[PDB]
RNA sequence: UCGGAGUACAAAAAACCCUCCGAGUGAUUUUAAUCUAGACAAACCAGUCAAAAUAACCAUAACAUCACUUAUUGAUCCAAAAU
RNA sequence: GCCUAACGAGCCUGGUGAUAGCUGGUUGUCCGAGAAAGAAUUUUAGUUCAACCUUAAAAAUACCCCAAAAACCCUAAAUUCCA
RNA sequence: GAUAGAAAUUUUUAUCCUGACGCUAUAGAGAUAGUACCGUAAGGGAAAGAUGAAAGAAUAAAAUAAAAGUAAAAAAAAGCAAAGAUUACCCCUUCUACCUUUUGCAUAAUGGUUUAACCAGAAAAAAUCUAACAAAGAGAACUUUAGCUAGAUACCCCGAAACCAG
């Protein structure tokens, strides 16, 4: 509901895209597990295509943490200081790739 | 094996978060909130459907205002702008009326000229006289 | 086979009193009409506070069913086959040990990379050597069972299976008998022409 | 019909169905036409013959009688000189 | 009781049954079980075919 | 819907105790033992439920037939009333008929 | 062959943590919870259906029921006393002989057929043994000493063509159970009983040489065999000068259940021994 | 009682002035119909609904090409009050196999063969 | 409860405490059988037709007829006869 | 009438979870298709069939349907069956 | 008719291996208790506990300050109280509360002040799906003219006036 939630006007960060386009994704931290069955998609993503994403986007610092966690998470920190925390719990590699690309965009 | 619900707090809060800004006991009591939240959502969908109609009516009113300010009626202005193959919708026309007064006056002058050419052609009933702005340009 | 093994032995000892078994509730708490409140019969109805359970669990319930014998034999065969295929089956001879130290078995297993859990199967209960008996009596993940105690549940529970040569021959003979056998006219415990 | 008996816990059968009906193993039920012994002096020869003839039952009645009877009456019987042994089976049914 | 290339068996069965029906027979392959399921009664014909093939 | 404010003591359950390690070890006693004993004999429980399964009415009937001569007065009365209620409900109530 | 075994090498360990039933094997149960499956929960509106007080199956709402307006006629009248005989095709007998289930070198009996699983006899269901049918008489090429309870005329002709012996005998239900399952009877611990004579309805069948009755006059057997051979246009084999004439002419006493064994004997299978009564009264009772 | 309607034959006998009024050839009838459903089938009988369904006119304001044979003319007569019928005109001939993907149907009824070339 | 006409104008069906006729059988002799294709009608139960083939009469009919002929009728169970 | 504040027949306990064709209630999300009544019935406050409808499976024709065809005193809209 | 229902005849090998895919103070016994209390009596019949190693550590210490109800902080034209929105709370525009029962309810037809905890679909004969073996299937008794064995799919809660016995 629009009346129940907040609102804002359309705007760009620091006049992005005017003189040059600066990617707003600053860092991407994956927290996964090396043996939990729910982290299998995250493990396959890290094995296969985290390096390709890092090479495609050199302006974002990617951290990977294998720790004993039950739910795997991804934390996207932007140039504004905004933090977006998403759960990659039980998702396919394609779903992880789509979510990561959406966060980058 | 006795099973009881343990997440009822979150089940209640998921509904109560959408009614915090209500008035009366509907923002507190769950029984009175579920009915009010459902009505709020139904009204949200209906008003989403009606927002386009409301905004189109507002744009039409603003176009009528500007055209009458230029000494022209809205139906004549629209039909002559269409006859001039100028396919600008009501939103753009209202934007021009508010923020581009000279451009809107030029459009009104063009519409009035096309109306005059149409009236002259209808009065003459002659095929050989063709208006300068009454010519139709096909796709190229 | 694993679900059957988990379930046929189950007897749930859960029982709740219905409205006919709760102590009181023998009379109408108030008259049907005029009182202005809701109509009720027994005060032990499931609606009431101390009333009985509407459906609940009813007495000891036995979830006992018996899978067909050929299906169970095929399950045993498939468990053995997957254990061999995934390099988790090891054949030894005579199941003898030098010492009765469980730590010796621990070192041997971690040296041979057998796995965290090992199940050792011997031919007969009374013929198991005292050395391995004492070694496995003090271990949790190293479990020693006779040939007749082999089953799919434990085979899947333990990462590594260890079989002796007589145990392998016994299992082979016992499992290959059902592929070319008649249906039992009477239970096979009774005498037959070619069966004990 | 008693779906669960009080002694054995089994399913019972109504004896009227077996007393006035016959089931072939193919699933068909055979019955006698009602009124075939009533007021024969008042009926034409063709009507009397039609009443005397045996008749079958449709799907609804067959399923009803199957529900009323138990599995002992749907078994395969090999009687000595059975009149309906030739009719026990169905042939050339293209469905 | 089919062991091996059940897909090859299905191909052979459909090739054998195509002239008899005038069209490719409808078949289902259960590879985890090792079963071929053809639409229609061809039991005697398939028995004779397997006898001739040597099974 | 008030929920507890403290962490419950985490149960340290082990998967390698005696019962869990020897669960159903002789489930194939017959098949691998030159048949003398059915897996029925390994079932421990009430006398009227060893190697048998039925719905509530059948279970009550079997209990009354087997151990009904040793039940207490109120227990036997409750069993009889439950048998009567189950008979009436199963033979006279329902939708599919 | 089994490429799944090689595929399993790459796959992780098969344990209890990764187990799945076949898809479609277990249809999920559905409970009356939610918007769709609530609100009368598939029972309907008011009446007897929603309250679960419907009448019985045969009830038609007060109309005279269909299963009650039909007149009673004898269809299953006396069904529990009609004699039943399991059919055994000559085709099935030849199939059993070819596959080795029954040996033609020995006299074929009901016990031998049951052991070879060719027939299944349920004496509690009023079965009185096995009858012989002619469904495979054209391709029957075996010489056996068959022993049945009823035999078709064409089946008898087909067997005599190859040169066997057909004998029809009677077995009361007790002796029939004993013949079908001798080992349970031997573990029962009771002496072998005498074989009851057929009732008056079956005496003519078993005392005629045309049916090869076991109580029939042996002097009339060759006449019946010759008549059969002349009717069906085949030469009657010289059975007397056959190598297996003893096996073809072996017979059971009309009071005898098994071959060789006698009524009153106790077969102690644990010690592999036979106990025979010697009392005069017992012997007279068992041989009478 | 409300039933179907039989249209008399004199209804479908065109006047000599009708050809000039509607722009039709007095000699050669046209070959193909362009039929476009305008009105809804609601509050109309089930036979009219079924005729609309079998004519492929389920969706409104979408032209469909049909033959000019009496077999379909009968159904078009049955549901003539819910449709607009025009003749299909081909100034550039039938579309060839090399011009299938570059054609369009104008609102005035001529199917152009080359539509927005290049 | 059953039948005919109108309602219900032209295949079938079609309701009202709608409008009118009727039936709960008589008279007479041609005393009118068995078996079986295929059909009508029909929720079911019931109701209707019927070719060919069989034994007796012309060696060429047998559908009993008439009274508006359409209605003139009652299921199981159970009781009685002589089955 | 009165028989411990309710007597056309006290109260308590047990049968008893009496029985209700009658009223009320029947608890997660999303998706697909989707029904207004002919006959019996102490039956019209209900059930059981039929016709519709749902879920699966076999097939091949299914609706629209020009001629031609369907009664005798007069008879409309139109019906049935069909390429 | 609803329904009731055997028998003749068969099978059953000693002991430990016993605890819990039962509840955790509206649950589990009614129970802290057949006690208070209610009836002349037979009889009915409850609710009520929460700190800490130490309270012989109460100038006592830490976690939630999360239900309904209030206070902090009474209200300013207009309207099922919300939505579209808006620089902006209202002011503007639009929507005849929700279940149940009905041909049809905003209906002035029923139900509910609110919160918390309890409160209502249960059965495998025939069938469908999956799997084992297959002219045979089933770990005994049966069914079998592709069938037999196993598993999963299914059928509520409250309410009378009454009747009988002591
Ligand atoms: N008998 C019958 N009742 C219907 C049908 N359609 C709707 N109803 C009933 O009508 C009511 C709901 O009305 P609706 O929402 O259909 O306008 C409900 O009581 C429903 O059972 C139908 O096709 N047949
Ligand atoms: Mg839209
Ligand atoms: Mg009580
Ligand atoms: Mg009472
Ligand atoms: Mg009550
Ligand atoms: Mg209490
Ligand atoms: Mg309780
Ligand atoms: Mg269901
Ligand atoms: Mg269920
Ligand atoms: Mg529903
Ligand atoms: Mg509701
Ligand atoms: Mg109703
Ligand atoms: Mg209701
Ligand atoms: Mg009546
Ligand atoms: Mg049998
Ligand atoms: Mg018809
Ligand atoms: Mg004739
Ligand atoms: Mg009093
Ligand atoms: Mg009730
Ligand atoms: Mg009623
Ligand atoms: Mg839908
Ligand atoms: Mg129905
Ligand atoms: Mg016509
Ligand atoms: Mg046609
Ligand atoms: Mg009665
Ligand atoms: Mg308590
Ligand atoms: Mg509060
Ligand atoms: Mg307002
Ligand atoms: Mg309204
Ligand atoms: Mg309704
Ligand atoms: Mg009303
Ligand atoms: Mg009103
Ligand atoms: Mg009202
Ligand atoms: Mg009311
Ligand atoms: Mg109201
Ligand atoms: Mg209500
Ligand atoms: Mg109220
Ligand atoms: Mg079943
Ligand atoms: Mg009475």
């Amino acid at each position: 509901t629009a009346r129940g939630t907040a609102s804002r006007f359309l705007t760009s960060v620091l006049h992005n895209g005017l003189g040059r386009y600066v990617q707003q994704l600053q860092r991407l931290s994956f927290s996964l597990s090396r043996d939990a069955p729910s982290s299998r998609g995250a493990r396959e993503f890290v094995e296969r295509e985290v390096t390709d994403f890092a090479r495609r986007n050199p302006g974002v610092v990617i951290y990977v943490n294998p720790r004993p966690c039950c739910v795997p998470r991804v934390v996207a920190e932007y140039l504004n200081g905004a933090v977006r925390e998403e759960s990659i719990h039980c998702k396919s590699v394609e779903e992880i790739a789509a979510l990561v690309q959406k966060l980058a965009d | 094996l006795r099973s009881r619900v343990t997440d009822r707090y979150w089940r209640v809060q998921e509904v109560l978060k959408h009614a915090r800004h209500f008035r009366g006991r509907k923002n507190r009591c769950y029984r009175l909130a579920v009915r009010a939240v459902t009505r709020a959502f139904v009204k949200c969908t209906r008003a989403r459907r009606l927002k386009k109609r409301s905004l189109r009516t507002l744009w039409i009113n603003r176009i009528t205002a500007a055209s009458q300010e230029h000494g022209l009626k809205y139906p004549a202005f629209i039909i002559n702008l269409i006859k001039c193959q100028v396919e600008l919708n009501r939103k753009v026309l209202a934007d021009l009326a508010i923020y581009e007064p000279k451009t809107f006056k030029s459009l009104a002058a063009l519409a009035k000229r096309r109306r005059e050419e149409g009236f002259a052609a209808a009065l003459g009933d002659g095929k050989e006289p063709d208006g300068i702005f009454s010519r139709v340009v096909q796709h190229r | 086979v694993a679900i059957w093994q988990k379930n046929f032995k189950r007897i749930s000892y859960a029982k709740t009193k219905t409205r006919a078994e709760v102590r009181g509730g023998g009379r109408k708490p108030w008259v049907q009409k005029g009182s202005g409140r809701a109509r009720h019969g027994s005060i032990r109805s499931p609606i009431w506070r101390g009333g009985g359970v509407a459906h609940g669990p009813r007495g000891p319930t036995s979830y006992y069913y018996m899978l067909p014998m050929k299906v169970r034999v095929q399950g045993l065969k498939v468990a053995l086959t997957v254990k061999l295929a995934q390099d988790d089956l090891h054949i030894v001879d005579s199941l003898e040990l030098p010492t009765a130290d469980p730590q010796y078995l621990i070192e041997l297993a971690r040296y041979r990379r057998w796995g965290d859990s090992v199940l050792l199967v011997d031919l007969e209960h009374e013929d198991m050597p005292q050395n391995v008996v004492a070694a496995t009596s003090g271990l949790k993940t190293f479990n020693l069972v006779p040939a007749v105690g082999l089953n799919v549940h434990s085979m899947l529970k333990h990462q590594t299976l260890v079989l002796t040569l007589p145990t392998v021959a016994f299992l082979e003979e016992k499992l290959l008998w059902h592929n070319s056998r008649y249906t039992p006219l009477y239970p096979f415990r009774l005498p037959y022409c070619d069966f004990p | 019909v008693t779906y669960f008996s009080s002694r054995k816990g089994k399913r019972k059968t109504v004896k009227a169905v077996i007393y006035r009906f016959l089931r072939l193993h193919s699933g068909l039920w055979l019955r006698r036409k009602a009124g075939y012994k009533k007021k024969l002096w008042k009926k034409t020869a063709a009507r009397k013959r039609r009443l005397r003839e045996f008749v079958f039952c449709n799907k609804t009645q067959s399923k009803l009688l199957d529900k009323m009877t138990t599995s002992f009456w749907k078994r395969r019987n090999w009687y000595a000189d059975d009149p309906y042994q030739k009719y026990q089976d169905r042939t050339n049914l293209k469905v | 009781k089919v062991e091996g290339d059940i897909w090859a068996l299905q191909k052979d069965v459909e090739d054998f049954l195509s002239p008899l029906l005038g069209k490719t027979p409808v078949t289902q392959v259960n590879e985890v079980t090792g079963t071929l399921r053809v639409k229609g009664y061809f039991d005697q014909q398939l028995k004779a075919w397997l006898l001739e093939k040597g099974f | 819907f008030h929920v507890r404010v403290t962490l419950p003591p985490r149960k340290v359950v082990d998967r390698w105790n005696e019962k869990r390690a020897m669960f159903g070890v002789y489930d194939n006693i017959g098949i691998l033992g030159n048949f003398e004993k059915h897996p029925k004999e390994l079932i421990k429980g009430p006398i009227w439920l060893r190697g048998w399964k039925g719905n509530e009415l059948q279970r009550c009937i079997r209990k009354k037939r087997m151990v009904g001569n040793r039940m207490f007065i109120d227990d036997l009365h409750n069993l009889n009333k439950r048998i009567s209620y189950l008979y009436k409900h199963f033979n006279r109530h329902g939708k599919y008929r | 062959g089994p490429r799944a075994l090689d595929l399993l090498r790459a796959l992780p360990r098969v344990s209890l943590a990764n187990l799945k039933p076949n898809p479609g094997s277990r249809k999920p149960e559905r409970r009356p919870r939610g918007r769709r499956r609530g609100r009368k929960c598939g029972r309907g509106h008011k009446g007897e259906r929603q309250r679960g007080t419907r009448p019985r199956l045969g009830f038609e709402g007060g109309q005279t029921p269909f299963y009650l307006r039909i007149p009673k006629y004898g269809f299953n009248e006396g069904h529990s006393f009609r004699h039943q005989y399991q059919p055994l095709s000559l085709n099935r007998l030849q199939y059993l002989i070819d596959l080795g289930r029954v040996d033609p070198t020995q006299p074929i009996d009901l016990t031998q057929l049951v052991n070879g699983r060719g027939v299944t006899i349920q004496p509690s269901k009023r079965d009185y043994g096995v009858q012989l049918v002619e469904e495979g008489a054209d391709t029957f090429k075996a010489k056996v000493n068959i022993e049945v309870q009823m035999a078709s005329e064409l089946a008898i002709a087909a067997i005599e063509k190859n040169g066997g012996v057909v004998t029809t005998a009677f077995y009361d239900p007790r002796s029939l159970e004993i013949l079908c399952k001798p080992v349970p009877f031997f573990l029962r611990g009771q002496p072998i009983p005498k074989r009851m004579l057929p009732p008056e309805a079956l005496v003519p069948y078993y005392t005629d040489a045309k049916n090869r009755g076991y109580l029939a006059d042996p002097a009339r057997f060759p006449e019946a065999r010759l008549e059969l051979a002349r009717k069906y246009g085949y030469v009657l084999p010289d059975i007397t000068k056959d190598e297996l004439f003893k096996m073809l002419s072996t017979r059971k006493d009309p009071r005898q259940i098994f071959f060789g064994l006698a009524p009153g004997w106790v077969v102690n299978m644990a010690d592999k021994k036979i106990l025979k009564p010697t009392d005069e009264n017992l012997l007279k009772y068992y041989s009478s | 009682k409300f039933t179907r309607s039989r249209i008399p034959d004199k209804v479908f006998q065109p006047s000599p002035e009708d050809h000039e009024k509607y722009g039709g050839d007095p000699q050669y009838p046209h070959k193909l119909h362009i039929v476009t459903r305008i009105k809804s089938t609601k509050r109309r009988p089930y036979w009219e609904k079924d005729i609309i369904k079998m004519l492929g006119l389920e969706k409104a304001h979408t032209p469909q090409v049909h033959k000019n044979i009496p077999s379909v003319n009968a159904k078009l007569k049955v549901v003539k009050h819910l449709i607009r019928i025009k003749p299909l005109k081909l100034p550039q001939g039938l579309p060839t196999e090399e011009d299938m993907a570059n054609t369009c149907l104008k609102s005035n009824g001529e199917l152009v063969v080359r539509w927005l070339l290049n």
